[PDB]
C-alpha cells in the first residue's frame, strides 16, 4: 500500500491532545529541545503509541468511580486499566505544566461537575490507576478537559504545555512512557499543530499530528519503505507548494523554517500535507521561510 | 529513585533550638522549591516554610522570627533552623520538594519520612 | 479510485452527532419510518451535507457572542455565519426531542458555565444566528453539548434523539435542511451507530456514519461508482464475516435483519465494515440474524 | 406557513366577560398544547391558560375558576371565556401553540398577533 496523508487542510482538522480545532502551525521556543507528549503519538504505519487513541471521542477524557476520596480510573469503556502497561488509560490527558478543569458527567444522572485537578500532589497516581476527587462526590463519571489555568504548583509558574504530566513516579522508567521526539538535527525543527485552548490566557496546545492524520494511519498502515517521508504543503485551490516538510517513521515532521518570525509559522492553515516520495533521513530540506 | 531523606528533630526543652536538615537524592533534572511542614496531634498538615531555588523564603505566621530555613542547590538540601522553640511547635515535621524527573515532564510533590520534634 | 471505508472496529470510532464513542449498532424503532439528522452527513463520494463538519472537534458545538438576552451565532472559527444557506452554523447539534446543556468555555477567561437550551421557543432560531442566551451573561463563547434532558416542550415527553430540532421556521424549506433518509424497503432497514449519551436516562444517540467515515471519505472522494456499495462486517481477529450490508451514495448504511432481537443490534462492535464490490441498488441481501 | 389567527377581545365593565377564539392553520404535521398568554405594557409576558391535545388544561392562579379553556380538535381551534374580568386583566392577550411541522422535526412554539383586552372600572 503506497503511503498517504489525509487529503484534507488543516485547518479542517483537530488536534489529538485536546478536542479542538487546529488554528495555526507552530514551533517550539528554542529552550524546548524535546517533547514527550503521550497523546498524538503514532508511527507512519498505524502503530498507536503512549496513550494515543483512533478517535478524538477518547482525547483528553478521564473515566473512573469516585469514592470520595480518590477517582479509581477505567478505560474510557468501562473495561479495568490494566497497570504497568501504559502510564494512564487510554485518551488520560497529557498536559503538564498547568491545571486541568474536566467537565465531569454520568450516564443516568442530570448535571455536570467542574473537577479541577492538580497534577503534583502525591495522590495524582493516575499510572496506578487513582487520583484525587478533590471533592467530586461518589459515583462513575466520564470527563473531557475544558479549560486550563495556571498551576498551582510551583506557585506563580506560567502555564507550560510543552511538558506532560508526572504520571505518578518517582523513576521515569516505571511509568512505560512512550519515548521522548527530538529535533533530528541539521537545522531541522520538529513542526507543532497549535490549538486554541480556553482559559485565564493566551493558551496555544501543541501537538505532533493532528487526530484526523491518527486515525488515517492506523487505518492505512502503509508499510514504511523509507528513512524519512518528504512532504509538500499545497494550497489546496492553486496547487502550490508552500514549503517542503520530512514526516520522520516514528511519527512526527520538521522543516527546515530558515526564521521564527518567516518560516512555517506564518504559512496559511489552508493547505494540504502530500507524499512526495520516500527519502534519506539526511535529505537537506528547502527551507520554508527567508 | 527520587528520595527525601530527613534528619535532626528530637525532644528540647522549650527555649532551646534544634536544625532540620533534607537531602534529596535520585535521578532528577530540577528541583524548584523545596520546604518544611508539620502536623501536630488533632491537626491538619501545615505550612512552617519554604524556600525558592532563587533563595526566595516564605514563612507561617506562627514561626516568623523563630524558624529560618536555608538551601544549598549544590548538595541538593534544604535546612531548618528552629529557636525558641515552645510547646506548640511539638509535630511530625516533613522536608517537602517539587521536582522534575526529566526536561521532558512537569513537577511533582516528594516527601520526606517524617521526623518527630518535642519540646518538653 | 477504489471505494474504500477505514479499517478500524466501530468500538474505537466516534458518533458524528455527539463526541462520544461508538457501544453499539441499532435499528429504529417501527414507528421511525425516516430521519432527517443534519450532523453525520456525507455521500459516498465525500461530500459533506447538512450542517457536517469534516472533524469532531467541529461537531455538536455553537460558538456566538451573548448580549444577556441572545447569543448570537457565528462559525466555530469566528466568522460570520451566513443564514439562509443551512439550517444553522457548521457543526451546531442536532439532537431533536431534548433540552440541551453546553458547556459553555472562554478564550482568555477563566470558568465554564452550563447553557441550558430549550429547542421550542420562538427566540431559538439558529438558522438565522440567534438562539436565546437564557441567563448566560454577555461575552464571547465556545460552546460543546455535554448531556441531555427531557424536553421542556410538551411537558412530559419523552426524549426521542430521532428527531431534529425546528431551526426557527414556520415553513419546512426555509431553514435548507438537508433531505430526509428513508428505509428502501424490500426488508432492508437503516442501520444506525448509537452511543450512550449522558443525562437522566437511558439515552442512546444514533447517527448514519461514524465521524472517522466521513473524514475518510470527504478526504478519497472516490467516484461512486454503483448505485450501492455492497459491504461484509468482519470480525478482524478471524476474518469472517459476520453480515453483508450495503450502503448507499447518500451516506447511509442498510441490511436485512430478519430480527430485532436477532440481528444487526446483536452484533459485536469490535468489527470493521469492508467493501466488497459495486452493486444494483436491487442486490438482494442475505440476513444478517436469524 | 403556520398560522394563528385570533379573534375576540375588546372592551368591558369591570365583572364583566369576554370570549377569545384562535385558529391554527397551515401545512403541518401534529398540534400539541395551545394556550392563551397576555402581556400588559410594561410587564413581562405571563401564562393564562393551556389545554393539551387530549384536554387537560392548566390555569394560572390569578385566573382559576373565572376563565374558561377549551379546544376544538377537528378545527385546530382554542377558545377562552374570561368571567368576573377586574382592571389588572387588561392586557393584549396572545394565542399559542406548539406545532411540529414534520415527522423527523420536534416541536416548536408559534404564537398569534394579538388581540387588546380592556376591562374598565
Ligand atoms: C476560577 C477558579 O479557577 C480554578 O482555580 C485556579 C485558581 O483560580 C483562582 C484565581 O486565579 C483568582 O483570581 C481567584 O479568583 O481565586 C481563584 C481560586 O483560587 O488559580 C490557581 C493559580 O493561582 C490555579 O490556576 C487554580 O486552578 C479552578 O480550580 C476553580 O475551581 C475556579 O474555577
Ligand atoms: C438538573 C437540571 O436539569 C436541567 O433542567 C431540566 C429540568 O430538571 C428538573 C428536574 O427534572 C427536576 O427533578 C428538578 O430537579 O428540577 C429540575 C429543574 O427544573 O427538567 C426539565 C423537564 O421537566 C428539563 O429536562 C430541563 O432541561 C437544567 O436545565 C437545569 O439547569 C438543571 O441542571
Amino acid at each position: 500500500r503506497p503511503f498517504t496523508l489525509p487529503n484534507l487542510p488543516l485547518s479542517s482538522l483537530s488536534n489529538s491532545r485536546a478536542p479542538l480545532p487546529i488554528s495555526s502551525i507552530g514551533i517550539s521556543p528554542d529552550n524546548v529541545q524535546s517533547v514527550q507528549f503521550q497523546n498524538g503519538r503514532c508511527t507512519l504505519d498505524g502503530r498507536l503509541v503512549g496513550t494515543t487513541p483512533v478517535s478524538l471521542s477518547h482525547v483528553a477524557k478521564i473515566r473512573g468511580t469516585s469514592n470520595g476520596t480518590v477517582i479509581n480510573l477505567t478505560e474510557l469503556d468501562g473495561t479495568p486499566f490494566h497497570p504497568f502497561e501504559g502510564p494512564a488509560p487510554i485518551g488520560f490527558p497529557d498536559l503538564g505544566g498547568c491545571d486541568w478543569h474536566i467537565n465531569m458527567t454520568q450516564f443516568g444522572h442530570s448535571s455536570q461537575t467542574q473537577y479541577d485537578v492538580d497534577t503534583t500532589p502525591d495522590t495524582f497516581v493516575p499510572h496506578l490507576g487513582s487520583i484525587q476527587a478533590n471533592g467530586i462526590g461518589s459515583g462513575n463519571y466520564v470527563g473531557v478537559l475544558s479549560w486550563i489555568s495556571p498551576p498551582s504548583h510551583p506557585s506563580g509558574s506560567q502555564v507550560d504545555l510543552w511538558k506532560i504530566p508526572n504520571y505518578g513516579s518517582s523513576i521515569t522508567e516505571a511509568t512505560h512512557l512512550a519515548p521522548s521526539v527530538y529535533p533530528p538535527g541539521f537545522g531541522e525543527v520538529l513542526v507543532f499543530f497549535m490549538s486554541k485552548m480556553p482559559g485565564p490566557g493566551a493558551y496555544n496546545l501543541p501537538c505532533l499530528l493532528p487526530q484526523e492524520y491518527i486515525s488515517h494511519l492506523a487505518s492505512e498502515q502503509a508499510p514504511t519503505v523509507g528513512e524519512a517521508a518528504l512532504l509538500h504543503y499545497v494550497d489546496p485551490d492553486t496547487g502550490r507548494n508552500l514549503g517542503e516538510f520530512k514526516a520522520y517513521p516514528d511519527g512526527f515532521l520538521t522543516c527546515v523554517p530558515n526564521g521564527a518570525s518567516s518560516g512555517p509559522q506564518q504559512l496559511p492553515i489552508n493547505g494540504v500535507f502530500v507524499f512526495v516520495s520516500w527519502v534519506s533521513r539526511f535529505y537537506q530540506l528547502k527551507p520554508v521561510g527567508t | 529513585q527520587v528520595q527525601l531523606q530527613e534528619s535532626g528533630g528530637g525532644l528540647v526543652q522549650a527555649g532551646g533550638s534544634l536544625r532540620l536538615s533534607c537531602a534529596a537524592s535520585g535521578r532528577m533534572f530540577s528541583i524548584n522549591s523545596m520546604g518544611w511542614y508539620r502536623q501536630a496531634p488533632g491537626k491538619e498538615r501545615e505550612l512552617v516554610a519554604t524556600i525558592s531555588e532563587a533563595g526566595t523564603t516564605t514563612y507561617a505566621d506562627s514561626v516568623r522570627g523563630r524558624f529560618t530555613i536555608a538551601r544549598d542547590n549544590a548538595k541538593n538540601t534544604v535546612y531548618l533552623q528552629m529557636n525558641s522553640l515552645n510547646p506548640e511547635d511539638t509535630a511530625v515535621y516533613y522536608c517537602n520538594a517539587y521536582i522534575q524527573l526529566d526536561s521532558t515532564i512537569w513537577f511533582r510533590a516528594y516527601w520526606g519520612q517524617g521526623t518527630q520534634v518535642t519540646v518538653s
